[PDB]
């Protein structure tokens, strides 16, 4: 259906201690596929899916290139954010980027995003419409008047809806095995007492891609959406996912239970009986 | 602003006592991205323990799968040992074979 | 035939330090919404006493626990009141302090304000010199919470600590803050 | 693909 490329660099000073630590990672959807990380020996931008090994030298000579002057831009960042806060020189801070875009079922382009933070906390953002920006603080709007001076927006803009969309394409079509496919989530539901009065149902979705999933606990039909218990969404370690959740339900009535997944995988939405 | 660590110990395959398995340890939700994360065989710690690329969600906290390759057992307890910049002092959370 | 549940020393533990649950009225006792295995390995020489003993108290055994004796077979009294077993000193400390000052005037009120740097919901209160009032942020995620207290008396001693918590796991604090005293001026 | 290198803040 829909699909998306995403980067997510990352850069933290380590103040005493040298250089800034600069680590910027690639996803297609819930898939990663590139990373690069300063303190690595490598200093080069790593594969880490097999449908991007495919790609030549160029790429991988290029993508590094641009990925190190990435990070430098960062490096200087911690200092000029340090001055607009005006913060000590002891203490470490953080700076973070997303960015990357989106696509239809038609596979067109669908929406663009470039997101800035700062320790955490939103510090300016690229709208909607690709051409303003939301400075959402005070020294933001500093950054902000830079970057609209610099006519920022218009690359970015150019970068999202061309090379961005078009490369996505271009993955989507190598890695078609990996990220074209669904893994169906496998279901089970386990049982444990609380007390003799009341008992645990667990429903479980284990292996399954994409990571969005739907697990609701009903009653007699009805759905039991604020005693059940949900867990965040967790990776397995090997590409898919895991997800549970659970309610606590009256000794001899778990039969009246029932779980309902739901996920792209399954042709139609599960329901799972405690007792069929 | 900080976060404290959500943490999530589990396993990739469903638990077999005989069968080989990796144990997981999921910190997420957090900030900043500094982070200490083991792995524990019976207590003691475990060698050799990789890890995913730092990355973070929509709301800028990080996460990191922390995991190595175990056999699991009815005769040795392990667990995920989660050291933060927001916990006093470190936090260890057992593996239970369902959570 | 009802049982009675409370906790000794206290059902506010910090971590480490050992606590003893106890019950009173062939008992058995339990954590609500999940099990709790620190429980099924208590020796029976107690558990017909009705003592539950914990040498060093973690996260783990924070819970809302009730208490019974008599199996649905052949009796079972009603549980008992709920404890809510709390553990302290998990998290880094938040800082308290009064507004406008600590300083208030015989009579007068003020405002004390729990500041936590770890992004929290939950906000506990406590009159020290030991009981709890609850709180929650008053902007869309401050993680800062704002208590009234007074009339104040320069006979009584006015004395605070609180603490900062996830609303879900609210039986898992923060370390208190230093000790506030408001000097109060007869 | 990266985009170009984006100017400071």
């Amino acid at each position: 259906g829909s699909h998306s490329m995403r980067y997510f660099f990352t850069s933290v000073s380590r103040p005493g201690r040298g250089e800034p630590r600069f680590i910027a990672v690639g996803y297609v959807d819930d898939t990663q596929f590139v990373r690069f990380d300063s303190d690595a020996a490598s200093q080069r931008m790593e594969p880490r899916a097999p449908w991007i090994e495919q790609e030549g030298p160029e790429y991988w000579d290029g993508e590094t290139r641009k990925v190190k002057a990435h990070s430098q831009t960062h490096r200087v960042d911690l200092g000029t954010l340090r001055g607009y806060y005006n913060q000590s020189e002891a203490g470490s801070h953080t700076v973070q980027r997303m960015y990357g875009c989106d696509v239809g079922s038609d596979w067109r382009f669908l929406r663009g995003y470039h997101q800035y933070a700062y320790d955490g906390k939103d510090y300016i953002a690229l709208k909607e419409d690709l051409r303003s920006w939301t400075a959402a603080d005070m020294a933001a709007q500093t950054t902000k008047h830079k970057w609209e001076a610099a006519h920022v927006a218009e690359q970015l803009r150019a970068y999202l809806e061309g090379t961005c969309v078009e490369w996505l394409r271009r993955y989507l079509e190598n890695g078609k095995e990996t990220l074209q496919r669904t893994d169906a989530p496998k279901t089970h539901m386990t049982h444990h007492a609380v007390s003799d009065h009341e008992a645990t149902l667990r429903c479980w979705a284990l292996s399954f891609y994409p990571a969005e999933i739907t697990l609701t606990w009903q009653r007699d039909g009805e759905d039991q959406t604020q005693d059940t218990e949900l867990v965040e969404t967790r990776p397995a370690g090997d590409g898919t996912f895991q997800k549970w959740a659970a309610v606590v339900v009256p000794s001899g009535q778990e039969q009246r239970y029932t779980c309902h997944v739901q996920h792209e995988g399954l042709p139609k939405p599960l329901t799972l009986r405690w007792e069929p | 602003i900080q976060r404290t660590p959500k943490i999530q110990v589990y396993s990739r395959h469903p638990a077999e006592n005989g069968k080989s398995n990796f144990l997981n340890c999921y910190v997420s939700g957090f900030h900043p991205s500094d982070i200490e994360v083991d792995l524990l065989k019976n207590g003691e710690r475990i060698e050799k323990v990789e890890h995913s690329d730092l990355s973070f969600s929509k709301d800028w906290s990080f996460y990191l799968l922390y995991y190595t390759e175990f056999t699991p057992t009815e005769k040795d307890e392990y667990a995920c040992r989660v050291n933060h910049v927001t916990l006093s002092q470190p936090k260890i959370v057992k593996w239970d074979r369902d959570m | 035939p009802k049982p009675t549940l409370w906790a000794e020393p206290g059902s506010v533990i910090t971590q480490g330090s050992p606590v003893t649950l106890r019950c009173q009225g062939e008992y058995r006792l339990y954590r609500e919404k999940k099990t709790a295995p620190w429980i099924t390995r208590i020796p029976q020489e107690l558990v017909k006493k009705g003592q539950f003993p914990i040498p060093s108290i973690t996260w783990e055994h924070a819970g809302r626990y009730r208490c019974y004796y008599g199996s649905d077979t052949a009796g079972r009294s009603e549980s008992s009141d709920p404890l809510e077993l709390v553990v302290t000193g998990a998290y880094i400390k938040p800082t308290l302090s009064a507004q406008p000052s600590p300083v208030v005037n015989s009579g007068g009120n003020v405002t004390l304000q729990c500041d936590s740097q770890v992004a929290f919901d939950g906000f506990i209160l406590c009159k020290e010199g030991p009981q709890c009032l609850n709180s929650q942020p008053h902007a869309r995620g401050s993680s800062r919470a704002i208590f009234s207290v007074g009339p104040v008396s320069p006979s009584r001693r006015w004395w605070y600590r609180c603490y900062a918590y996830d609303s879900n796991s609210p039986y898992e604090w923060s370390l208190p803050s230093d000790l506030l005293e408001l000097l109060v001026l007869g | 693909r990266l985009s170009s290198p984006l100017h400071f803040v």
